[PDB]
DNA sequence: TTAGAGAATTGGAGAGTGTGTTTTTTTTTTTTTTTTT
DNA sequence: CACACACTCTCCAATTCTCTAA
C-alpha cells in the first residue's frame, strides 16, 4: 500500500543502547590526545572513534550530515534534553 | 495580434530605410526629411512603450540595425564637422538632428528591470533584449573608437559655455541626457540566464549560462575598452571639470556614473603591495603543491588492478573499501567509505539591481591593461582630489531631504560610492603618504554619519538585506576611516559617543542573522565586527560587557559557516576569523561556546596536506590555535567525561546545569 | 583497540605484510641467497656481504627511476619473510600494493632519517612500483584452469602481436557547467565515481557537472597476444594463445616475434551479451595483468 | 504566471593560471622587440606580424616556440608545452586583446555585419620532435611534436563550430552553443515562458563552421627499428591548415596530443551504439562503456619530403 | 526569548510508458585487367 | 511476443518556514 517510511534519527535510535551510553564508556577508552602528536592527527584520532560509532548507529548518512541530524534533535526532542541534563546533574551531585 | 506584430516591423523597417544612406559618391549623406523621422521614431517609442507596457518597437529598432547603422554614423559625422570648424576658429539644423540622435541613444540604452509590475511581453523579451543592448555597447564604444562619445560630450560643452546662473532648465536638461547616457554605456552589463521551473530537471543541468549575441566577446563589454575609449575621447576630462564646477541638478546622474564604473573594481589590484612571469611562476608552484598532493592520493597502479581490503571494527566485525591507496592508509580508507554513501541531506539555499560588490564573487578580479590601469588611478586619484568632497557633501543633503523616496537602487548607488571612494583613499593613503586622508574628511561629517546610520536602521527594521548589507559594507568603511584619524591624531568622539546604546544592540543582531544569508553578507558583517571590536578595544562604555553581547552561539554559528567556504576566502579573512576565536579562548575564557564538533570537523578538513597549502602564513596560526584547543579540551575531558556527548549537541540553557556545563565549576 | 587492516577474505593482517617486508627490503644481504640454494663455497665478501636492496634503491634515487626487480625467492632466503613468498603468490593484488608502497617509505627514509642532502618533492612525486619475477614453477598456458584466478603465475610463449597503446583513464576531471568550478575525481574498478551536486556549497546545482575528457589523467595499457611456445605443445593439435595486458612502463617493452617470460596475476571477467544491457556471458574472458617480463 | 528560476553568469569562478598566462602572453606578443635581419635591431616582430594579417586579412599568427622559451625564464613556454589544451582558450583571448590594440580591423572577418574572427594559434619550431611509438598517454593535452608519412587524407568537411538553434516550441534563439566530440542541442530554453528542453533546429546562418579535415600518417619506413609492422596515428587539421600534406609525403606536425571518446556510447542523437573494457558510472552513459582513441590535433603542419611569368618570379625571390 | 504547534514547498518512491534487441559476411561464380606467364 | 534501461509523471510525507503562547 504505502512508500515505506524512511529511516530518521530519533531519540528512540540515539538514547538505545549502542548509542550515546556506548559513547559515554567507550570513548574515554578509545580517545587520546597529547601534544606529543601533531593536531591534525589528535583531531584524526578523536574523529575516527565517532565516524566509526555515527556509521553503526545510522549508516544512512555521512558523517558532516550525522551531525547536522544529531544539532537539530538536541534542539527539539525534550527526552533527549531530560537526558543530557541528567548526565550533568550525576557530575554535579559527585 | 501577430498581425499587429508584422505590421510595426514593417512600418519601423520603413522608417528605418528612410533615415538616410551612405550615398556612394563612402560619405553618409543625411535623407531629406530626417528630423521628421527622427521625431516619429521618438513618437514610437513614447507611445507604445510608455503606454502599453510592450518593448515591441525597442525589438524590433535592433533588428533593422537603426543605432549601429544610422544613428551612430550621424553623430559621429556631425562631430567631425564641428571639430573641423573649432580648429578653423546650416549647422542650427544639423543640431537638432545631433540631439535627436543622442535622445534615441539614451532610449535604446536606457537599463531593463523586470518586477512584478511587469508586463507579461515584457518579461518574455527581456533575455533577448540584454543582448541588443550588448551590441549596442560594443558598437558605441568600437564605431570609429569612440567619437560617438566625443559627440556627446560635444553637446555637453554646448550649454557649458553659457553661465552657471544665465543657463535655462531645457539645457539643465540636456546636461543630464547627457550624463545618463555615459552611466548607460558603463552599466550595459550581460543578462541573467533564466529557466522555467515547473518542469524538473533533466539527467544534466544548464548546459551553457552564455547570455552573449553571436558576434560579441566578453572582453569586447569589460572595464578595459571603457577606459580605453574614455582616455581616447578625453571623456574623464569632462567628468573631472564637470564634478569641479557643481559651485544639485546633476549630482546624483554624476554619483551614479561614478557607482557604475567604481563597482566591481576591487581596489587591491590597483596596488600592487619579467613580474608577470614571476607572478605565474609563484602560481604554477602552487598548482604544483596541489597536483602533488592529488598525485599523493592516486593510484600507483591503473583503474582494475582489485585489491580489496577488510577493516576490523569493535563489536569484532568487518568492513570493506576497494582500491590499491586504502590498503596502506588508514585515514583514506576511512574518508572512502564515507565518500561511497549514496545519502545527501538536502541542504537549503537563498530584484531589480546590476551585479556589484553585494553580488559578485569574493575571489572575482577584473584584470585592466598596464596602461588602463595607470588611467584608471590617475583618474579617479584627480577625481578624490578635486571633486569627491563637494559631490558627497551635496548628494547628502539631497537624500537627508527625502529619504522616504529612495526606492532601493538610489539608496545601494549611494551606499556603495561612499564606501568604495573612502576605502580606496584610505589604501592610496597608507602607501603614499603625499596622499592626504582628509581629502575625504566631508566623510566623517555628522549630517553623512547621520544619513548613512539611519538608512541602515531603517533597512534592517524593514528587512530589506540588499539595503542593509550594502548598509554594512558602508558603516564598516566609516569605522575604518575613525580608527585611521583616531591613529593620526573630536568629531571622531562625536560619532564614537553617538553609537552607545541601540546601534549596538542592531550590530549586534547583524551577525546572529548572518548564517541565513550569502557568503558577501556573512564576509561584510564579520568585517564590521572585526572593526569594531578593535575601536571598542581601543577606547578601553565597557568592553568586557558590549563583548559579552557578542560571545553567543549563533555568532560562533556564522562564523563557522563562514570558515566552512574556507577554500575560496583570502588569508586576511582568515586572519579576521582567528582573531576573533583567539579573543573568546583567551580574553573571555568561553571556551566551552567552541567545543561543539562542527568546529573540530573543521579544523581537520583545513589543517590536512588536502587543505590549507603549508607555506601559508594562514596555516602557522591555525596550527597554533588548535594546539591550544587541544589542550584545553584534553584537560575538560579528563575533569568531566559527559562533554563527549556535550560537544555532540548544542548547549543547555536549564540554569544549574547549563552554568556547570559552560565553566566546569 | 586499533582497527585492523586485512586483506578481504584472508586473515592476513597487512601491518605484519608491511613491517616485515621493509625489514627484508634493508639487511638483506645477498649471502642468504648462497644460503637458501647453497654453493656455500661460492660467498664472496664483496657483492654477498652487501646490503643488496640498499645499494639497488641508492642506485635507483641517483639514475631518477621507479621500478624495483624482486627475484621473488629472495623472501624465502631471509627467515622472517618465508610466510610472505606464499602470501605474494596467493593475494597477488594486495601484497603488491603494499611492497609499491613500503619501497616509497622506504626511499624516503634512506634521505630523510639519513639527513643525507636530496631534493625530497623528487621522491614524493614518484609512483614507485615492485616487479617481482622468479616467482615459482613455469606452468603450460593449456595446464591453466580456474583455481588459478586472482594468482601470480609464471608463463613462456611467442609474441604474435601488439596493439597500439590504449588509454586507460585513472582520474576523471569534471567540470560545473553553471559555475566553472572543477574537480579531480578518482576512477575505481572501472567505474567513474560520479558527484550528484556542484562541490561549491555557495553553487550546489544537481547535474550540472559535466567531464572533460581532455583533462583527465590516464594509464597506458597494451594487450599482446601470446602463442604458446612450440616444446610444451602436446604433439596431437595446434598451440595455444592467451591475450595479456600490459601497464605502464611495460608498455612496448617487446616487439613482434619476441620470445618472452612473463609474471603476472592471472585474471577473469564477464563480458557483456549485448553493448546496451548489463547481461553478462556466463563463461568469463581470461587475461594476465603481468607484472613483469624477461 | 511563470515559476522561473534566474541564473547569474557573475558567480562563475576563475582561472587566476589561465588569467595570468592571458597576460603574459599579451605582454610577449607586443612587446618580444628582437631582431638580427639585416643589422642588430628592434622590430617587435609579432606586433610586425598582426600588421601584415591587418593587410591580406588572414586569420592565422605562427609563433616560434623557441621566442617563447627565452622570455621570462621560460615558465610561459613550460606551461603552454605542459597544459595546452588547459591554455588555448586564454591564449586566444589573450591575443584577441592584442589584436584588438594594433590591428581592429582584423577582429571580425571583414555592406551586411561581418562575423566575429576565429584565430588559428600556430606554434612551431619546438626543441624536440617524438614518433609515433613514443605517444603515451600521459602527454594528453601537452604540445607535441610529431614526425610521420601520410598514407591517407579525408575530404575537407565544415565541423559546426559554434551552434545556433531555435526553439520550435516558443520560436526563441540560443546561440554561442559550443560543440564537444558530440553534437550538442541546448538542454533548456532562454525565455522563462517555455518549459522546453529538446525539439531544436539549427538556424545554418548564424551557426559556424570550422573547416576540417582527418590525415593518417605512419611511423617511418626507415626508423621502424627491426622491420616491424608500421604504427599508425590520426591526426586533425583545421582551418588553414587543411589540405597542407599529401599521401606518400613526409611531414612533421605540431599540436596536442588528444583523446577521442567512442561517440556512439555517449548518446549521439538518432544513432545506435556499437559493439576492449571502457568506463562506465555517469549520467549520459548510464549502465554504457566510454571507450578512447588517441589522435593528434595539429595546429602547424611542415612537409620534409608553374607561375612562369617574370613578374612573380622576379617578386617571389630576395 | 525559548520552544511548540500549524502551513507550505521539495524529494524521491514508484508507478507508468516507451524503445530496442537476432546478426552474418565466407563462400563460389563470373567478369575483366595486369602480368607474370 | 518480453525483458531490461531510459525517461516522465504523480502522489505523499518529511523537512523547514512562519506564527503564537508559555
Ligand atoms: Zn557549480
Ligand atoms: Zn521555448
Amino acid at each position: 500500500r504505502k512508500r515505506r517510511p524512511q529511516v530518521k534519527l530519533t531519540a528512540e535510535k540515539l538514547l538505545s543502547d549502542k548509542g550515546l551510553p556506548y559513547v559515554l564508556k567507550n570513548a574515554h577508552k578509545r580517545i587520546r590526545i597529547s601534544s606529543k602528536k601533531n593536531s591534525y592527527d589528535n583531531l584524526s584520532n578523536i574523529i575516527q572513534f565517532y565516524q566509526l560509532w555515527a556509521h553503526e548507529l545510522f549508516p544512512k548518512a555521512k558523517f558532516k550530515d550525522f551531525m547536522k541530524i544529531c544539532q537539530t534533535v538536541g534542539k527539539t526532542d525534550p527526552v533527549l534534553r531530560e537526558y543530557r541534563v541528567s548526565l550533568f546533574r550525576d557530575e554535579m551531585g559527585m | 495580434a501577430d498581425f499587429s506584430l508584422t505590421v510595426l516591423r514593417a512600418r519601423i523597417a520603413l522608417l528605418a530605410t528612410a533615415i538616410g544612406g551612405p550615398d556612394y559618391t563612402p560619405p553618409y549623406k543625411l535623407g531629406d526629411d530626417c528630423l521628421a523621422c527622427l521625431k516619429d521614431l521618438k513618437r514610437w517609442f513614447k507611445l507604445v512603450d510608455d503606454q502599453q507596457k510592450r518593448w515591441d518597437v525597442a525589438m524590433a529598432v535592433a533588428e533593422y540595425r537603426i543605432l549601429t547603422d544610422d544613428l551612430l554614423p550621424i553623430l559621429i559625422d556631425w562631430e567631425n564637422k564641428c571639430s573641423l570648424a573649432a580648429k578653423l576658429a546650416n549647422k542650427a539644423y544639423y543640431d537638432k538632428i545631433a540631439l535627436n540622435c543622442l535622445q534615441l541613444l539614451v532610449l535604446m540604452t536606457w537599463p531593463l528591470i523586470v518586477t512584478e509590475q511587469s508586463s507579461s511581453n515584457q518579461i518574455t523579451l527581456y533575455g533577448e533584449l540584454k543582448k541588443h543592448q550588448l551590441v549596442y555597447k560594443k558598437t558605441i564604444l568600437s564605431m570609429e573608437s569612440g567619437k560617438v562619445l566625443r559627440a556627446a560630450i560635444r553637446l555637453a560643452l554646448d550649454v557649458i559655455k553659457i553661465d552657471r546662473l544665465s543657463r535655462t532648465p531645457r539645457d539643465n536638461m540636456v546636461l543630464k541626457l547627457v550624463l545618463n547616457f555615459f552611466r548607460n554605456v558603463i552599466a550595459i552589463e550581460p543578462g541573467e540566464f533564466t529557466i522555467n521551473t515547473k518542469k524538473s530537471m533533466p539527467k544534466k543541468g544548464i548546459t551553457s549560462i552564455d547570455t552573449l549575441p553571436p558576434n560579441v566577446s566578453m572582453d569586447d563589454i569589460s572595464l578595459n575598452t571603457v577606459i580605453s575609449s574614455f582616455h581616447k575621447n578625453k571623456v574623464f576630462g569632462f567628468l573631472l571639470t564637470l564634478t569641479s564646477s557643481l559651485s544639485d541638478f546633476i549630482n546624483i546622474p554624476l554619483l551614479e556614473i561614478m557607482f557604475y564604473f567604481t563597482k566591481d573594481v576591487n581596489q587591491e589590484l590597483l596596488f600592487p603591495r619579467t613580474s608577470a612571469g614571476f607572478e605565474l611562476s609563484k602560481l604554477l608552484q602552487k598548482e604544483h603543491q596541489m597536483r602533488k598532493n592529488v598525485i599523493k592520493h592516486t593510484s600507483a597502479r591503473h583503474s582494475r588492478f582489485g585489491g580489496l581490503l577488510s577493516i576490523q571494527t569493535p563489536d569484532k566485525t568487518r568492513l570493506t573499501v576497494s582500491g590499491s591507496q586504502a590498503l596502506v592508509d588508514e585515514k583514506i580508507a576511512l574518508q572512502k567509505l564515507d565518500d561511497s554513501k549514496k545519502w545527501n541531506k538536502r541542504i537549503i539555499k537563498k530584484e531589480g539591481l546590476p551585479n556589484s560588490l553585494l553580488n559578485s564573487q569574493t575571489g572575482k578580479a577584473i584584470f585592466f591593461t598596464e596602461s588602463n590601469g595607470k588611467h584608471f588611478k590617475e583618474f579617479i586619484n584627480n577625481f578624490i582630489d578635486s571633486g569627491f568632497n563637494i559631490l558627497l557633501h551635496s548628494v547628502t543633503n539631497y537624500f537627508t531631504t527625502e529619504q522616504d523616496r529612495m526606492v532601493t537602487l538610489e539608496q545601494v548607488e549611494y551606499l556603495l560610492f561612499f564606501a568604495w571612494f573612502v576605502k580606496y583613499q584610505l589604501l592610496r593613503s597608507k602607501i603614499d603618504n603625499s596622499a592626504d586622508i582628509k581629502q575625504v574628511s566631508e566623510a566623517l561629517k555628522e549630517v553623512t554619519f547621520i544619513l548613512v546610520s539611519s538608512l541602515l536602521r531603517s533597512a534592517y527594521d524593514l528587512k530589506n538585506w540588499t539595503v542593509t548589507h550594502a548598509g554594512m559594507i558602508a558603516f564598516n568603511e566609516l569605522l575604518n576611516l575613525v580608527s585611521r584619524t583616531k591613529a593620526a591624531q573630536d568629531i571622531e568622539f562625536i560619532v564614537s559617543r553617538l553609537f552607545s546604546d541601540e546601534r549596538i544592540q542592531l550590530l549586534s543582531n547583524l551577525p546572529k542573522i548572518g548564517s541565513k544569508y550569502s557568503l558577501q553578507f556573512m564576509k561584510s558583517c564579520i568585517e564590521l565586527t572585526h572593526s569594531v571590536l578593535k575601536v571598542l578595544e581601543q577606547y578601553s562604555v565597557n568592553f568586557q560587557k558590549v563583548q559579552a553581547n557578542y560571545m553567543t552561539e549563533p555568532v560562533i554559528e556564522t562564523y563557522i559557516n563562514f570558515l566552512e567556504r574556507f577554500r575560496e576566502l583570502e588569508d586576511d579573512s582568515i586572519k579576521k576569523v582567528f582573531s576573533f576565536f583567539h579573543r573568546v579562548f583567551v580574553q573571555a575564557k568561553e571556551q566551552a561556546l567552541l567545543f561543539r564538533f562542527d568546529l573540530i570537523i573543521l579544523l581537520r578538513e583545513m589543517l590536512s596536506p588536502d587543505g590549507l597549502d603549508r607555506m601559508s602564513r594562514s596555516r602557522k596560526y591555525v596550527s597554533q590555535f588548535s594546539d591550544y584547543f587541544l589542550a584545553r579540551l584534553k584537560k575538560r575531558l579528563k575533569k568531566s567525561p559527559a562533554w563527549f556527548v556535550g560537544l555532540l549537541f548544542p548547549p543547555l540553557h536549564n540554569s544549574e546545569v547549563g552554568f556547570y556545563q559552560r565553566y566546569g565549576e | 583497540s586499533e582497527p585492523l587492516r586485512i586483506i578481504w577474505g584472508t586473515n592476513v593482517s597487512i601491518q605484519e605484510c608491511t613491517t616485515n617486508f621493509r625489514n627484508f627490503l634493508m639487511s638483506f644481504k645477498y649471502k642468504f641467497r648462497k644460503i637458501l640454494d647453497e654453493r656455500e663455497e661460492f660467498i664472496n665478501n664483496t657483492t654477498d656481504e652487501e646490503l643488496y636492496y640498499i645499494k639497488q634503491l641508492n642506485e635507483m634515487r641517483e639514475l631518477g627511476t621507479s621500478n624495483l626487480n624482486l627475484d621473488a625467492r629472495n623472501l624465502l632466503a631471509y627467515k622472517q619473510t618465508e610466510d610472505l613468498y606464499h602470501q605474494l603468490l596467493n593475494y597477488p593484488q594486495e601484497v603488491i600494493s603494499i611492497m609499491d608502497q613500503t619501497i616509497k617509505d622506504c626511499m624516503v627514509s634512506l634521505i630523510v632519517d639519513n639527513n643525507l642532502d636530496y631534493d625530497l618533492d623528487e621522491i614524493e612525486t614518484k609512483f614507485y612500483k615492485v616487479r617481482p619475477y622468479n616467482v615459482g614453477s613455469c606452468k603450460g598456458m593449456r595446464e591453466l584452469n580456474p583455481n588459478d584466478i586472482d594468482k601470480l603465475i609464471n608463463l613462456k610463449g611467442l609474441v604474435l602481436r601488439s596493439t597500439p597503446v590504449i588509454p586507460d583513464m585513472k582520474v576523471a576531471f569534471f567540470k560545473c557547467n553553471v559555475c566553472d568550478h572543477t574537480m579531480a575525481v578518482e576512477i575505481d574498478r572501472g567505474v567513474i565515481q560520479e558527484p550528484a551536486r556542484c562541490e561549491r556549497i555557495d553553487c550546489n546545482e544537481p547535474n550540472s557537472m559535466s567531464l572533460i575528457h581532455n583533462r583527465c589523467s590516464f594509464a597506458d595499457k597494451q594487450v599482446i597476444k601470446l602463442q604458446e611456445t612450440p616444446d610444451f605443445v602436446p604433439d596431437g593439435q595446434t598451440p595455444h594463445s592467451i591475450s595479456l595486458c600490459v601497464y605502464d612502463e611495460l608498455v612496448d617493452s617487446c616487439r613482434a616475434g619476441d620470445r618472452i617470460e612473463v609474471t603476472g596475476t592471472f585474471r577473469s571477467i564477464p563480458i557483456r551479451a549485448n553493448s546496451r544491457q548489463r547481461v553478462l556471458k556466463s563463461l568469463y574472458k581470461t587475461y594476465v595483468d603481468v607484472v613483469h617480463v624477461k | 504566471s511563470f515559476k522561473s528560476r534566474a541564473l547569474n553568469h557573475v558567480k562563475k569562478v576563475d582561472d587566476v593560471t589561465g588569467e595570468k598566462v592571458r597576460e603574459a602572453f599579451e605582454q610577449f606578443l607586443e612587446d618580444f622587440s628582437v631582431q638580427s635581419t639585416d643589422t642588430g635591431e628592434v622590430e617587435k616582430v609579432y606586433r610586425a606580424q598582426i600588421e601584415f594579417m591587418k593587410i591580406y586579412d588572414l586569420n592565422t599568427i605562427y609563433i616560434d616556440y623557441q621566442h617563447l622559451s627565452m622570455r621570462e625564464n621560460g615558465a610561459l613556454a613550460m606551461a603552454i608545452s605542459e597544459q595546452y589544451y588547459r591554455f588555448l582558450p586564454f591564449l586566444q583571448k589573450g591575443l584577441r586583446r592584442v589584436v584588438r590594440k594594433y590591428a581592429p580591423e582584423l577582429l571580425n572577418t571583414s555592406s551586411p555585419e561581418q562575423t566575429e574572427r576565429v584565430f588559428q594559434i600556430s606554434f612551431f619550431n619546438l626543441p624536440t620532435v617524438h614518433r609515433i611509438r613514443d605517444i603515451r598517454s600521459e602527454k594528453i593535452g601537452s604540445l607535441l611534436s610529431i614526425s610521420g608519412t601520410v598514407t591517407r587524407t579525408s575530404e575537407v568537411r565544415p565541423e559546426l563550430y559554434k551552434a545556433s538553434f531555435t526553439c520550435d516550441m516558443c520560436r526563441a534563439i540560443v546561440d554561442n552553443v559550443e560543440q564537444s566530440f558530440k553534437y550538442t542541442e541546448p538542454t533548456f530554453c532562454p525565455n522563462p515562458s517555455c518549459e522546453n528542453r529538446a525539439f531544436w533546429t539549427l538556424n545554418v546562418t548564424r551557426s559556424r563552421f570550422l573547416d576540417w579535415q582527418k590525415v593518417r600518417i605512419q611511423e617511418n619506413a626507415n626508423e621502424i627499428p627491426t622491420g616491424s609492422m608500421p604504427r599508425t596515428l590520426d591526426v586533425i587539421l583545421r582551418g588553414d591548415s587543411v589540405e597542407r600534406a599529401k599521401p606518400g609525403d613526409r611531414c612533421k606536425f605540431t599540436g596536442v596530443e588528444i583523446v577521442v571518446p567512442d561517440v556512439t556510447q555517449l548518446g549521439l542523437p538518432g544513432v545506435k551504439p556499437s559493439s576492449n573494457s571502457g568506463v562506465t558510472g555517469l549520467r549520459s552513459l548510464g549502465v554504457r562503456d566510454l571507450t578512447y582513441k588517441i589522435s593528434f590535433l595539429a595546429c602547424h603542419v611542415i612537409s620534409i619530403g608553374n607561375e612562369r611569368d617574370q613578374e612573380v618570379f622576379l617578386n617571389s625571390l630576395s
